[PDB]
């Protein structure tokens, strides 16, 4: 209405990864165990 | 021109526009200063807004009864004119709303060309029984004034 | 007029109500009947108009199998049988359950007893929030709840004292999950989030108190002593008395950064005390010991944005600024540059109490610290690898989708992590 | 709360339900009468899981007994047990199925649901909060098989959002309880794969090493098996009935368990089993159940685990104990023998407890496996199945009941696609 012919039709990331990342492996922990085998038990 | 889809499975109608166009005697060309994407069509019943790339009219400002001539885009990028048959002039926005303003009697019939200043402060009109006139136009306030150009005949171009 | 409202929810979250609740109880001459034989108690109890102390707590659940043993325990004349919230079906280790389809039915009640139990309170401190992440209703009614938290009082404080999932030690395959769902949930509607790990705690109680049987009976005894201590100024007189406010201000340096450990010292059976004089000086050495930590994370991989001491009993702060100077000095300890101090104190005259049947000494001193780090950042990676391993076949996705949710909820938790770690990486 | 209802179809399933409500009953310390005659309120607070108050203190089970040949109905309607039954659950036919899984399923059992439905409706709606069906078929017979997959369908529909169970007894690998056994089987699995949340399976050849090699018996009649397969379907609602400090409900095992909703079939034991000679020399401890039960001997299906890998499992230990040991033992198996456990799992058990072993024992356990070696029952029954309808051998009584052919094959390859999904999964 405002007379904006101009204005009627409008013209116009990876996420990161950690340093400390690492997947948890049976050493460095006192909870459990301290090796990895095939079919020991 | 529509695509009306039929199935009697379930007994479902439904239509589709593809294609529109014109009635009859389109009157009036328009393109919109620095503008060479959109145009619009004076016709006999109403203006139509049709763009470049694509068929795919935008809009269809519709008035009834009688008939558009010479429709004209005021200068720099503002509003469309449109002199009727009535001899009455009228104004319309982009999406034209509502009508910006009617210059009624602008001639004594059939207004047939018109023409604005190139700072959008004055509006010519020439008419079909032989008249020229102008109108002065404010920002909100319109000004009628008493030129009286009179010519031989018929305005076809101004 | 110096009182906070005490939340448990889950399983866990009321696991450890019966071990707080047993302490002040005890810590105060509560009777469980209520009654005993002021602001000592008004912290955590509310004398009705004769001789009765209830306690400002709600216990919120899903599984009756619980919140009934509270009612036919000893400790039913206690509370207010409308706290013992409980429901008909429960989550199902599901966050979508609990969430979306269960949580959405019985947070009106809940919320109806908090605007019923902050009316007696003058001065609120703020919201204490007892939860475990990993199961449907630690997850998705925490995550819930919060919200409802947030949009009601907002300038009130909620601390998270949430259990998290450990690397070894699961007791659920889908913990990953939920766990994750949890983040985008709690990160912008707790003020504070403290964390510890059902593992840490374990060996915990291998070396110090040298219990080969634990359970989780004897791990919420612990958490019971860090609350009391923590608390402590609340309701107990003594030199540099450390509101929660206080606490919060030097503590959190950026909004994001609310992840902190936990620590406790002395941990030692009741038996070789008789081999110590656990002094001021000892006792802080070993809370910045890293086998001393409430979580499996390595602070000697990162360095310290703050640290806040609570100290307890016989401490004069002559020695406790003696024995934080001589801890700025040394190597192993990395303190980040823009903060040459990091370090709030508190000392109270009140030691530790011990609960008969617990494994703990009766100590004359004790600490707890409580350490805003940024090799927070260990324990937040791991998750965001089982979750990536996982994912990566929608495993039991089909459960999450089919109770009112969808896929985008499961990247869009996801991206959190990754805009929360690199945060923990900006402040390099 | 949280009510149970129990449907024992077919000879089979009026056999085992005999010594199942025998063993629960006790359990509950009610009489052969229906009177509760135990010792502690334990037992009453969680009875009306399986039975129904009653005029003068008796408990009457919520159990449907549908069978065509009430001939084994008379058996238990006379044995020790038999007066504890409604009679109006007793639905029966006149007629016999004849091992032919079409009439159990088209015509004869057809003419039982109007009346079965109205029984199950009875007995459904009384409970105040439903958690689910669970069934004990035979997938050898017309009766159990046809009749109860008929009845699975109908209920599928009518109560979606609770779970249905399935303890389906399956055919022997090595000999054959009948001839026409594969035809039964395949056209009972394809209507499992749909209509079933999740579904254990047994074999009474394994029920019989357990006894021959395990529990060293003599003469092991299905008196004794029976007392085998009720000892894991009262290990698993165990936790709906009694309280322990970390409850697994019906549902949480689920979720935990199926990572696709097709792989719904599950591999189970029970521990501890020694004999009357050998319970003088083993010890009980959590070491001993844990290993028991993750033996490749204690698997009550005909399916060496070996072949394949573990997608997930479970444990449902009983009797007060150490929840620490329970945690470390389980998290030791993976990692010992990483061979045997999916990698894009990172664990892949859960872990129930409670504080109420068996009536006479102190430490108790329950396994569940869903490994990808179940694939081994469908192969040697995919064959079976094929070298005889490739002749068309004993169909014309399959035909006769008005049988289409198309449901022979979309039962094969209904089938023999689930053995390939039992192989993505098994990169080996
Ligand atoms: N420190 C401690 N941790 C516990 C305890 N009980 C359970 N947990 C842990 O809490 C996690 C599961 O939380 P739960 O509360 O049992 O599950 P939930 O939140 O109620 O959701 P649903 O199981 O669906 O009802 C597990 O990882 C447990 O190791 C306890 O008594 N003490
Ligand atoms: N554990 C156990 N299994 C049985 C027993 N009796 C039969 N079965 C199995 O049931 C199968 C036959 O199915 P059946 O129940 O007799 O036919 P139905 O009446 O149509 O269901 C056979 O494979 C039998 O081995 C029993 O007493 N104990
Ligand atoms: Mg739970």
């Amino acid at each position: 209405q405002e007379e904006s012919v101009y204005a009627l039709i409008p013209q116009p990331p990876a996420m990161h990864t950690s340093k400390f990342g690492g997947k948890t492996h049976p050493a460095q922990f006192d909870f459990g165990q301290n090796k990895v085998q095939p079919h020991a038990t | 021109i529509y695509k009306v889809t039929y199935e009697p499975a379930t007994s479902r109608l439904k239509e589709e526009l593809v294609q529109t166009a014109h009635n009859d005697k389109i009157n009036g060309m328009a393109f919109p200063n620095e503008y060479s994407e959109v145009f619009a069509t004076c016709g006999t019943g109403f203006i139509r807004l049709w763009h470049l790339t694509t068929c795919r009219e935008l809009l269809r400002i519709a008035v009834p009864n009688l008939e558009c001539f010479c429709i004209a885009f005021t200068t720099d990028g503002s509003a469309i004119l449109s002199g009727w048959s009535d001899g009455k002039i009228r104004a319309f926005g982009p999406q034209s709303g509502k009508i910006i303003f009617t210059i009624n009697d602008a001639h004594q019939k059939a207004v047939t060309a018109i023409a604005s200043t190139a700072d959008s402060s004055r509006i010519l009109s020439g008419g079909e029984e032989g008249m020229v006139r102008v109108w002065r136009i404010g920002r909100t306030s319109q000004t009628l004034e008493a030129s009286m150009k009179d010519h031989k005949g018929p305005v076809n171009c101004i | 007029m110096r009182e906070v409202i005490s939340i448990h929810i889950g399983q866990a979250g009321i696991q450890v109500g019966n071990a707080c609740w047993e302490l002040y109880c005890l810590e105060h001459g509560i009777q469980p009947d209520g009654q005993m034989p002021d602001d000592a108690f008004n912290t955590f109890f509310s004398e009705t108009g004769a001789g009765k102390h209830v306690p400002r707590c709600i216990f919120l659940d899903l599984e009756p199998t619980v919140v009934d043993e509270v009612r036919t325990g000893t400790y039913r004349q206690l509370f207010h049988p409308e706290q013992l919230i409980s429901g008909k079906e429960d989550a199902a280790n599901n966050f979508a359950r609990g969430h979306y389809t269960i949580g959405k039915e019985i947070v009106d009640l809940a919320l109806d007893r908090i605007r019923k139990l902050a009316d007696n309170c003058t001065g609120l401190q703020g919201f204490l929030v007892f939860n475990a992440v990993g199961g449907g209703t630690g997850s998705g009614l925490g995550s819930l709840l919060l919200e409802r938290l947030s949009v009601d009082y907002g300038k009130k404080s909620k601390l998270g004292f949430t259990v998290y999932p450990s690397p070894q030690v699961s007791t659920a395959v889908v913990e990953p999950y939920n766990s994750v769902l949890s983040t985008h949930s709690l990160l912008e509607h707790t003020d504070v989030a403290v964390m510890l790990d059902n593992e840490a705690i374990y060996d915990i109680c291998r070396r110090s108190l040298d219990i080969e049987r634990p359970t989780y009976t004897n791990l919420n005894r612990l958490i019971a002593q860090v609350i009391s201590s923590l608390t402590a100024s609340l309701r107990f007189d003594g030199a540099l008395n450390v509101d929660i406010t206080e606490f919060q201000t030097n503590l959190v340096p950026y909004p994001r950064i609310h992840f902190m450990l936990s620590s406790y010292a002395p941990i030692i059976s009741a038996e070789k005390a008789y081999h110590e004089q656990l002094s001021v000086a000892e006792i802080t050495n070993a809370a910045f010991e890293p086998a001393s930590m409430m979580v499996k994370c390595d602070p000697r991989h990162g360095k310290y944005m703050a640290c806040c001491l609570m100290y307890r009993g016989d401490v004069v702060p002559k020695d406790v600024n003696a024995s934080v100077a001589t801890i700025k000095t040394k190597r192993t300890i990395q303190f980040v540059d823009w903060c040459p101090t990091g370090f709030k104190c508190g000392i109270n005259y009140q030691p530790p109490t011990v609960v008969p049947g617990g494994d703990l000494a009766k100590v004359q001193r004790a600490v707890c610290m409580i350490s805003n780090s940024t090799a927070i950042g260990e324990i937040f990676s791991r998750l965001d690898h089982k979750f990536d391993l996982m994912y990566a076949k929608r495993a039991f996705v089909h459960w999450y989708v089919g109770e009112g949710m969808e896929e985008g909820e499961f990247s869009e938790a996801r991206e959190d992590l990754a805009a929360l770690e690199k945060d923990f990486e900006e402040v390099g | 709360m949280r009510e149970i209802v129990h449907i024992q179809g077919g000879q089979c399933g009026n056999q085992i339900g005999a010594k199942f409500w025998e063993v629960v009953s006790d359990e509950h310390g009610i009489d052969p009468t229906g009177t509760y005659h135990g010792d502690s309120d334990l037992q009453l607070e969680r009875i009306n899981v399986y039975f129904n108050e009653a005029t003068g203190g008796r408990y009457v089970p919520r159990a449907i007994l549908m069978d065509l040949e009430p001939g084994t109905m008379d058996s238990v309607r006379s044995g020790p047990y038999g007066q504890i039954f409604r009679p109006d659950n007793f639905v029966f036919g006149q007629t016999g199925a004849g091992n032919n899984w079409a009439k159990g399923h088209y015509t004869e059992g057809a003419e039982l649901i109007d009346s079965v439905l109205d029984v199950v409706r009875k007995e459904a709606e009384s409970c105040d909060c439903l958690q689910g069906f669970q069934v004990c078929h035979s997938l050898g017979g017309g009766t159990g098989s046809g009749m109860g997959t008929l009845l699975i369908s109908k209920i599928r529909e009518e109560y979606p959002d609770r779970m249905m169970l399935t303890f389906s007894v399956v055919p022997s690998p090595k000999v054959s309880d009948t001839v026409v056994e594969p035809y039964n089987a395949t056209l009972s699995v394809h209507q499992l794969v749909e209509n079933a949340d999740e579904c254990m399976v047994l074999d009474n050849e394994a029920l019989y090493d357990i006894c021959f090699r395990t529990l060293k018996l003599t003469t092991p009649t299905f008196g004794d098996l029976n007392h085998l397969i009720s000892a894991v379907m009262s290990g698993i609602t165990c936790c709906l009935r009694f309280p322990g400090q970390l409850n697994a409900d019906l549902r949480k095992l689920a979720v935990n368990l199926i990572p696709f909703p097709r792989l719904h079939f599950f591999m189970v034991g029970f521990t501890p089993l020694t004999s009357r000679g050998s319970q003088q020399y083993r010890a009980l401890t959590v070491p001993e159940l844990t290993q028991q039960m993750w033996d490749a001997k204690n698997m009550m299906c005909a399916a060496d685990p070996r072949h394949g890998r573990y997608l997930t499992a479970s444990a449902l230990f009983r009797g007060r104990m150490s929840t620490k040991e329970v945690d470390e033992q389980m998290l030791n198996v993976q990692n010992k023998n990483s061979s045997y456990f999916v990698e894009w799992i990172p664990n892949n058990v859960k872990s129930s407890v409670c504080d109420i072993p068996p009536k006479g024992l102190k430490m108790s356990a329950t396994f569940i496996g869903n490994s990808t070696a179940i694939q081994e029952m469908f192969k040697r029954v995919s064959e079976q199945f094929t070298a005889m309808f490739r002749r068309k051998a004993f169909l014309h009584w399959y035909t006769g009941e008005g049988m289409d052919e198309m449901e022979f094959t979309e039962a094969e390859s209904n089938m023999n696609d689930l053995v390939s999904e039992y192989q993505q999964y098994q990169d080996a």
